């Protein structure tokens, strides 16, 4: 599917003969991920007072 | 329907090597065979091919056999090593367009809707492109019997691909009119085209040739073809048009002037630059 | 023994196969399986090639499934002609030839079949016209290189007459397999039937050439031709100046009106003259 | 074993056209084709077994193959109607035969008549005389209702055996809706 290629995404390739093998998608770097969802806090507007 | 096809080198030489590999059959034999390939965009296009084992007797010919589980088989297996590659019709050796070459098509007609043919040459000698392909209608007109499975011939050429231009050019190595200047318009279709107009006149002279002495079906549809040529012939040498023409041309020659008028001076320029290069090169080296 | 004299057949059709089913699935090393008659000790002569589909993603070889081949064998024995399995090929694609290690491994699974099995390697990109690139191979006995002996006695100036690839070099090159000089096999019968219709014009040159328009792209043409022999107007006039190694070297930024010139005075000629009498014949044939 | 290639002329013209039999004239010999093609297939695996017809229509319906449930699956709902023609059943038989997988093969046909023939003696004489050049030793067994006595057939398989063959059958037809199974006991038994 070469008509989806844009200039601007993101593709694998060959080591050895280096051609492109399969088009991605988008990424999200460790550092996001694990900035994503790690709070497992479940403090409540109960629990807050005062303003 | 299909606007023209694209015919490969690979299918073509891939039958004349089938007509070799039953060529040891001496007494008779055509070479029937599945055509392979996709279409896109009204063009057709055909790129493998394999034949069919077939025999048939001159004693009641109107037998044929298909192993339709070579058939399913073998098309199995090309599916397999490409999913891409589909089919796209049949071919025949066509010498001369063989009798069940009507029914043929009616034979294996499920399994593709426009189940198309293509007529080749195995003793190749002609003036012009030995690639047939018909196409199947089964038109009404308005006499007689309507419904008649005639076959209609789609136009016709060779396609190439980047792939195998390599291997092409590779098998020539023989002769190649190539520095297409003035001269290969000249012999691609001014020479060779005249003589392309030599047999499709000869043609209707071969048709011609019922007066009173050929075949039974006398004019009816070939006539308002002729009449309409013999209505459409050009305008004499009357009008403008011989003022437009020798006005037309008389342009051309313009450009064709200052053209040539250019060059020399070009070349002029060469020889002043051959001069300084021999003189300041007599004296300097001795 | 052999006398590096031994001089592969093969065909016109399979060069044609290779490249096709070698060019399909190119980054992947796409194989199959070679198809001929065994002729004597010396030469060999390989009629026909049948590719086998892969066995999945990965760029290797796979392997061979001896149902598949086993019925493909039989479908020609029972619709074309028999012929013998002689030889098998992969393709390196973009790499040049050699053996790898995992080639030399399927090598060896069918050099215990049969004796003079071949080895072929297609390269389905560094062809162009002249350079088809294939160089057949196939083992020798590494237990002979352990013995120090020199195989394949040259009998015949037949063998080094093509100086081997500094990268098969590179590789198992001289140490585990040899090369084979080949050639190929041809008759008029097809090369009328392939040179009479690779390039043919129909009757297109019998037409007139968007008769409006002519005249216009020449227009179009003079014009520009115009300041460009403003420029030859302009670049002559520093000679009887400065050598003309610096007027070599010194003309790689800026345009040429010399070679640019000639080029479109070319371009007009052969346009017009052909318009001109391609014009002028159907006068006379046309009433 | 035994190399031969079975094929079978089925007869799906417009006599075969009630329940005189009684199943089913077409179940009946349809089933008669699955027990030889047990006989010929279970005393030879080599054996393959295929369908012809000799209508008006003389159509492969099922390539000549070792399987039988394509045969059971075109057999169902065969739609046996139309004119017979007898004369082409000779070369749709044997230019199949000669389309088989090998002339190694023993060339044996059995063939299937439930309707009155048209043919010419001497155009099966010439197909016959014919038969003999190519060497060809086909059992004709007779089905349904017929022309009595198989006029032109005993003719026929007279110049099929003859010169030195001898050993070719004609097995008619008895005009009695009985069950086939051992109408067709003796080819079955012995060819
Ligand atoms: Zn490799």
């Amino acid at each position: 599917d070469k008509s989806k290629l844009k200039p601007g995404t993101r593709v694998a390739l060959d080591m050895t003969t280096l051609t492109i093998m399969r088009y991605l998608p988008r990424e999200v770097d460790p550092l996001v991920y694990n900035m994503s969802h790690e709070d497992p806090g479940n403090v409540s507007y109960s629990e807050i007072g005062g303003l | 329907a299909v606007q023209k096809v694209v015919v490969h080198p690979l299918v073509l030489l891939s039958v004349v090597d089938h007509f070799n590999r039953i060529g040891k059959v001496g007494n008779q034999k055509r070479v029937v065979g599945v055509l392979l390939g996709s279409w896109q965009k009204k063009v057709l296009d055909v790129s493998n091919s394999f034949a069919v084992p077939f025999d048939e007797d001159d004693k009641d010919d109107s037998v044929w056999f298909l192993d339709h589980d070579y058939l399913e088989n073998m098309y199995g297996m090309f599916k397999k090593v490409n999913a891409r590659e589909r089919i796209v019709g049949w071919y025949h050796t066509g010498p001369k367009l063989h009798k069940n070459d009507i029914a043929i098509n009616e034979l294996m007609k499920r399994y593709c809707p426009n189940s198309v043919l293509v007529i080749i040459d195995v003793k190749p000698k002609d003036l012009g492109l030995p690639t047939e392909a018909y196409i199947s209608v089964e038109e009404v007109h308005d006499d007689g019997t309507p419904t008649s499975k005639t076959f209609e011939h789609v136009t016709s050429e060779i396609g190439a691909e980047e792939a195998e231009e390599v291997g092409v050019e590779h098998l020539l190595r023989d002769i190649k009119d190539t520095t297409v200047g003035t001269l290969s318009q000249r012999i691609t279709n001014q020479v060779h085209g005249l003589k392309g107009l030599n047999s499709k006149l000869l043609d209707i002279r071969s048709y011609l040739e019922k007066v009173a002495t050929g075949k039974l079906p006398i004019n009816h549809q070939i006539i308002y073809q002729l009449q309409d040529v013999f209505n459409l012939l050009p305008d004499v040498s009357l009008q403008e048009f011989v003022k437009a023409f020798y006005l037309k041309t008389n342009d051309q020659m313009v450009v064709v002037y200052l053209a040539s008028l250019i060059r020399s001076v070009v070349a002029l320029h060469n020889l002043i630059n051959n001069k300084i290069a021999n003189r300041d090169a007599e004296k300097k080296e001795g | 023994a052999v006398d590096t004299a031994e001089q592969v057949y093969i065909s016109s059709l399979a060069l044609l196969k290779m490249l096709k089913h070698g060019r399909a699935g190119v980054p992947m090393e796409v194989m199959g399986l070679m198809l001929g008659e065994f002729v004597d000790d010396y030469t060999v002569r390989v009629i026909d090639v049948f590719a086998m589909p892969q066995s999945g993603t990965g760029v290797s070889v796979e392997a061979v499934d001896p149902v598949f081949q086993a019925k493909m064998l039989d479908m020609l024995k029972q619709t074309g002609r028999p012929e013998m399995v002689v030889g098998w090929y992969h393709s390196h694609p973009g790499f040049g030839c050699w053996l790898s290690g995992v080639d030399i491994n399927t090598q060896q699974s069918f050099e215990a079949l049969s004796e003079r099995a071949v080895a072929v390697v297609v390269d389905p990109i560094q062809s162009v016209k002249g350079k088809v690139v294939i160089d057949a191979f196939r083992l020798i006995n590494a237990n002979m290189m352990v013995l120090g002996h020199e195989p394949r006695q040259t009998t015949s100036n037949l063998g080094h007459l093509n100086k081997p690839s500094i990268q098969a070099l590179i590789h198992g090159l001289n140490r585990h397999y040899y090369s084979i000089t080949i050639n190929y096999r041809k008759n008029e019968l097809e090369q009328k039937m392939l040179l009479n219709l690779h390039k043919k014009s129909w009757m297109e040159g019998l037409t007139l050439q968007d008769y409006s328009e002519h005249c216009k792209h020449n227009e179009s043409v003079v014009k520009e031709m115009l300041e460009l022999a403003k420029n030859y107007n302009k670049a002559v006039e520093e000679e009887d100046k400065m050598t003309p190694e610096q007027l070599a070297i010194k003309n790689v930024g800026k345009q040429d009106p010399k070679r640019h010139l000639e080029e479109h005075v070319d371009v007009l000629m052969t346009s017009n003259i052909v318009q001109c009498l391609a014009a002028m014949l159907d006068t006379v044939v046309f009433k | 074993m035994v190399l031969e290639s079975t094929m079978v002329c089925v007869d799906n013209s417009e006599y075969m056209r009630n329940g005189d039999f009684l199943p089913t004239r077409l179940q009946a010999q349809q089933d008669a084709v699955n027990i030889v093609c047990h006989s010929k297939t279970r005393s030879n695996p080599e054996n393959n077994v295929g369908l012809i017809t000799l209508a008006n229509d003389c159509e492969v319906l099922t390539t000549l193959t070792p399987d039988t449930g394509r045969i059971l699956s075109k057999l169902h709902t065969v739609q046996p109607k139309g004119k017979i023609t007898f004369c082409t059943g000779i070369r749709v038989a044997h230019l199949a035969l000669k389309h088989r997988q090998g002339k190694n093969h023993k060339m044996r046909i059995i063939a299937f008549v439930g309707s009155p023939v048209e043919d010419n003696e001497k155009d099966l004489v010439k197909l016959a005389k014919r038969l003999k050049k190519e060497k060809v030793n086909v059992d004709i067994i007779n089905f349904g209702e017929e022309e009595v006595n198989t006029e032109k057939l005993t003719a026929f398989v007279n110049t099929l055996n003859g010169k030195d063959g001898t050993g070719s059958h004609l097995v008619t037809v008895p005009p009695g809706p009985s069950l086939a199974d051992a109408l067709i006991s003796s080819p079955i038994l012995a060819g």
